[PDB]
C-alpha cells in the first residue's frame, strides 16, 4: 500500500502563530490526488484541502497547501481557537486508498 | 442539504457478521461513488471499501478484501456493507463518505456506527 | 501472442495526437472550406459542431481506446458489439482518407522539388505551362477580365495539368506518381519503426510547422487589403446557412480534423494506461487543433484578401473554391517574402511535416486496428512487414487514379464523399447513439470515472446524448431533403456516374454498420428479441 507517513500526531501552539505540518508518501502521489481532512474533537472527519492546494467549502483562506509528489504540507497563516484538531493526509489515487496517520493540533 | 446518515452498528461476537446501512439524501446518490471508512478507537483513519455509481467498480482495502461486501440501494438511496468474518481489528467508528471526484475526496462525510467486536 | 504495449510515457499520447490530427485538415482544407462557402458563415457551423461535436466525439472515442485497451474495430467488443461495424465503417474511411491524404503530400512534394530554383516557377508566367492569358499578379490593375494569374497557372497546368473533367483522365503524371511513390516510401518506413520513435519529434513536429504558421500569419497580416479578406474570413452571410452545404462541410470538417470517425484516436487511446487524465490533454489538444485552423485561417484569408486587392478581382473569385487553395494562397505568399526560394522550401516542408506525421498517425491507427482484429496473425515480426507493405501498395496504386491529368475530380469526390461526407455523420451519430442510449451516458460515465477519475460533465453527458446525435442527423436529412451536387471550383458540373461513384465511396464507409448488424443477427442463434441482447451486451 501507499503509505503515507505524516508528521508527529502531539504538535501544540500558540493561537495566532503560523504553523505547518507534512506528510511524506511511500510511493508518488500526483499532486491532484492527495487531500486533507479535518476532524474535530468527537465529530466526522470533513474535507479541508483537495488536491493538496485547493480549500473546501468553509475552509477559511488562512489555510493553506502545499507540496507535490512525495512530500506534501498543511500551512495555517494564523492559528484561531477553532483549529484545536486532527488533520489526516490521504492520497486517493491508487485503488488500495490509504489515509495517513493523526496530525492533533492543540493549544497552550 | 446532502445528508449521509449510517445505522445499524452494535455489539458482535468476533466471527459474526454485521450490516450497515448509510441512508443519503439531499443528492443524487445513484451519480456519485460512495466509500466506507472507518476509524480505529486509536483515531487512525482507515478506508475500507468503495463502490462506485452503479455498483459496477467496487474496490476494498488489503485487511477487508475477501471478507467485507459493499452494496448500494440505488432506487431507495441507501448504501450498504454487509461484513463476515468480524475479527478483533475491525472495531471502528464507521463513516460513509461521498467520494466520487477523485480531485475532490470524500468531500460530504456522515456519522458514526460504533462497530465493537467482543 | 504478447502483450499489448502502453505509451510508456505521458507525452507520448500527446505528441502522437498533436502530430495525430494538426496537419493538413488545419492549413490546406479548413482554408478552402471556408473560402467555398463564403468565409464567414462557415464559421458559425465550425464552432457548432467544435463545442458540441468535436471535442465530445474526441474525447469519446478517445476514451473508447482507453477503456477497452483496444483499437478502431475491437474496441466495440465491451461496447455493444452489436454495433462493431461502426469500427469496420471507420477503417473503410481512413483507408480512403489514406489515399487522398498521401495525394495533397504528393502535390505538396511535386511543389518542394519545383521550390529550389533561383526563381519561383509560380512566381512569373513566362514558361511552356503558361495561357498567352497571363502576366504577372502586380501588372493586373494596369491592363485591360478572362486572365489568369501565374500561382492559379501553375497549379493547374504544371502540377494538376488539369483536364476537362472526371470523364478525361488523360495521362498519368509520372512527375507526381514518383513524388506520391516517394512520400509513400517515407511513410512505410516510418510506419517500418526505424524513425518517429525518437526524442527529436518535439524539436521537428510540434516545433517547426507552427514557427513556420507564425511566419506565414505574420507575412499574411502586414499585406495590403488583407483587411478585407478577414472580413471575409469573419462576416457571417446568413442566407448561406439555409444552404445544407456549409453545415455539411463544416460539421465534417470538424469531424475531419479532429480524426473522429477514423478509429486512429480509438487506437491512439488504447496505448494510454488505464488511470490515465485524458480529458484534459484531450482539451488541451482540441485547443490546439482547433486554435492552429482559425490561425492559419487568418493568415491564408488574408493572402487571399491580399490577392484580390492586387488583381483587382472580387474574393470570393480570386482564387479556386476547391482543395488547391492552400497551393495558390500559400505559395503566392511565398513570393511575397524576402528571399522567397528558402520560405518555400520551408512552408513545404511544413505542409510534408504536418501532413506526413498525421498520415503515419492514421496508417498506424488503421494497422492497429486491422492488428487488434486479428492478433496472431500479424504478429510484431516479419507479418508486419508485408501486411504493412500491402496496405502502403494498395493505397498508393488506388492513389495513382487520383494523381493522373484529371485527378484533381477523383480527388475532390474522395475528399467530399470517402471519408468526409455524410459518412462521418453517419459513424459519430452512430457511436454518440450507442454509447448514451446502448451503453449509457451514466454506465459509459462511471467507466470514465473509474480511470479518468471524475464524472464527465452535463456538456459530455448531453454532447453525447442529444446535440451530436441531433447535429449529425440533422445535416444528414437537410443535405438530402436540399440536395446540391458536388462541383468542383464552381464551375465544374460532375456526371452521374461520378456522382454515384462518390456516394458509392461514402456507402462503403457508411454500410459497414448495417451490414456487420446483419451479419451478427444472422450468425447469433435464437429469436431476434434475444439476438440483440445478446449482441448489445458488453463482452
Ligand atoms: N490525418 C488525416 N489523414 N486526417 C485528419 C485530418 S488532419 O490531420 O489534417 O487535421
Ligand atoms: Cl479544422
Ligand atoms: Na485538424
Ligand atoms: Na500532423
Amino acid at each position: 500500500e501507499n503509505v503515507l507517513t505524516q508528521s508527529p500526531a502531539i504538535m501544540s501552539t500558540s493561537p495566532g502563530e503560523k504553523v505547518t505540518m507534512t506528510c511524506r508518501a511511500s510511493s508518488s502521489v500526483g499532486s491532484s490526488y492527495l487531500h486533507w481532512y479535518q476532524q474535530k474533537s468527537g465529530a466526522s472527519p470533513k474535507l479541508w484541502i483537495y488536491s493538496t492546494s485547493n480549500l473546501a467549502s468553509g475552509v477559511p483562506a488562512r489555510f493553506s497547501g502545499s507540496g507535490s509528489g512525495t512530500s506534501y504540507s498543511l500551512t495555517i497563516s494564523s492559528v484561531e481557537a477553532e483549529d484545536a484538531a486532527t488533520y489526516y493526509c490521504q492520497q486517493f489515487s491508487g485503488y488500495p486508498l490509504t489515509f495517513g496517520s493523526g496530525t492533533k493540533l492543540e493549544m497552550k | 442539504e446532502v445528508q449521509l446518515v449510517e445505522s445499524g452498528g452494535g455489539l458482535v461476537k468476533p466471527g459474526g457478521s454485521l450490516k450497515l446501512s448509510c441512508a443519503a439524501s439531499g443528492f443524487t446518490f445513484s451519480s456519485y461513488a460512495m466509500s466506507w471508512v472507518r476509524q480505529s478507537p486509536e483515531k487512525r483513519l482507515e478506508w475500507v471499501a468503495e463502490i462506485s455509481s452503479g455498483g459496477r467498480y467496487i474496490y476494498y482495502s488489503d485487511t477487508v478484501t475477501g471478507r467485507f461486501t459493499i452494496s448500494r440501494d440505488n432506487a431507495r438511496n441507501i448504501l450498504h456493507l454487509e461484513m463476515s468474518s468480524l475479527r478483533s481489528e475491525d472495531t471502528a467508528m464507521y463513516y460513509c463518505a461521498r467520494g466520487e471526484v477523485r480531485q475532490r475526496g470524500f468531500d460530504y462525510w456522515g456519522q458514526g456506527t460504533t462497530l465493537t467486536v467482543s | 501472442p504478447p502483450q499489448r504495449e502502453k505509451w510508456s510515457s505521458k507525452i507520448d499520447f500527446v505528441l502522437s495526437v498533436a502530430g495525430g490530427f494538426v496537419g493538413l485538415g488545419n492549413v490546406w482544407r479548413f482554408p478552402y472550406l471556408c473560402y467555398k462557402n463564403g468565409g464567414g458563415a462557415f464559421l458559425i457551423p465550425y464552432f457548432i459542431f467544435l463545442f458540441g461535436s468535436g471535442l465530445p466525439v474526441f474525447f469519446l472515442e478517445v476514451i473508447i481506446g482507453q477503456y477497452t485497451s483496444e483499437g478502431g474495430i475491437t474496441c466495440w467488443e465491451k461496447i455493444c458489439p452489436l454495433f462493431s461495424g461502426i469500427g469496420y465503417a471507420s477503417i473503410v474511411i481512413v483507408s480512403l482518407l489514406n489515399v487522398y491524404y498521401i495525394v495533397i503530400l504528393a502535390w505538396a512534394t511535386y511543389y518542394l522539388f519545383h521550390s529550389f530554383q533561383k526563381d519561383l516557377p509560380w512566381a512569373h508566367c513566362n514558361h511552356s505551362w503558361n495561357t498567352p492569358q497571363c502576366m504577372e499578379d502586380t501588372l493586373r490593375r494596369n491592363e485591360s477580365a478572362n486572365f489568369t494569374s501565374p500561382v492559379i497557372e501553375f497549379w493547374e497546368r504544371n502540377v494538376l495539368s488539369l483536364s476537362s473533367g472526371i470523364d478525361n483522365p488523360g495521362s498519368l503524371k509520372w512527375d507526381l506518381a514518383l513524388c506520391l511513390l516517394l512520400v509513400w516510401l517515407v511513410c512505410f518506413f516510418c510506419i517500418w519503426k526505424g524513425v518517429r520513435s525518437t526524442g527529436k519529434v518535439v524539436y521537428f513536429t510540434a516545433t517547426f510547422p507552427f514557427a513556420m504558421l507564425l511566419v506565414l500569419l505574420v507575412r499574411g497580416l502586414t499585406l495590403p487589403g488583407a483587411g478585407e479578406g478577414i472580413k471575409f474570413y469573419l462576416y457571417p452571410d446568413i442566407s448561406r446557412l439555409g444552404d445544407p452545404q456549409v453545415w455539411i462541410d463544416a460539421g465534417t470538417q470538424i469531424f475531419f480534423s479532429y480524426a473522429i470517425c477514423l478509429g486512429a484516436m480509438t487506437s491512439l487511446g488504447s496505448y494510454n494506461k488505464y488511470k490515465y487524465n485524458s480529458y484534459r490533454d484531450c482539451m488541451l489538444l482540441g485547443c490546439l487543433n482547433s486554435g492552429t485552423s482559425f490561425v492559419s485561417g487568418f493568415a491564408i484569408f488574408s493572402i487571399l484578401g491580399f490577392m484580390a486587392q492586387e488583381q483587382g478581382v472580387d474574393i470570393a473569385d480570386v482564387a479556386e473554391s476547391g482543395p488547391g487553395l492552400a497551393f495558390i494562397a500559400y505559395p503566392k505568399a511565398v513570393t511575397m517574402m524576402p528571399l522567397p526560394t528558402f520560405w518555400s522550401i520551408l512552408f513545404f516542408i511544413m505542409l510534408l511535416l504536418l501532413g506526413l506525421d498525421s498520415q503515419f498517425v492514421e496508417v498506424e491507427g488503421q494497422i492497429t486496428s486491422l492488428v487488434d482484429l486479428y492478433p496472431s496473425f500479424l504478429r510484431k515480426g516479419y507479418r508486419r512487414e508485408i501486411f504493412i507493405a500491402i496496405l502502403c501498395s494498395i493505397s498508393y496504386l488506388l492513389g495513382l487514379t487520383m494523381v493522373t491529368e484529371g485527378g484533381m475530380y477523383v480527388f475532390q469526390l474522395f475528399d467530399y464523399y470517402a471519408a468526409s461526407g455524410v459518412c462521418l455523420l453517419w459513424v459519430a451519430f452512430f457511436e454518440c447513439f450507442v454509447i448514451a442510449w446502448i451503453y449509457g451516458v451514466n454506465r459509459f460515465s462511471e467507466d470514465i470515472r473509474d480511470m479518468i477519475g471524475y464524472r464527465p460533465g452535463p456538456w459530455m453527458k448531453y454532447s453525447w446524448a442529444v446535440i451530436t446525435p441531433a447535429l449529425c442527423v440533422g445535416c444528414f436529412v437537410f443535405s438530402l431533403v436540399k440536395y446540391v451536387p458536388l462541383t468542383y471550383n464552381k464551375v465544374y458540373r460532375y456526371p452521374d456516374w461520378a456522382i454515384g461513384l462518390g456516394w458509392g465511396l461514402a456507402l462503403s464507409s457508411m454500410l459497414c454498420i448495417p451490414l456487420v448488424i446483419v451479419i451478427l443477427l444472422c450468425r447469433t442463434e435464437g429469436p431476434l428479441r434475444v439476438r440483440i441482447k445478446y449482441l448489445i451486451t458488453p463482452r
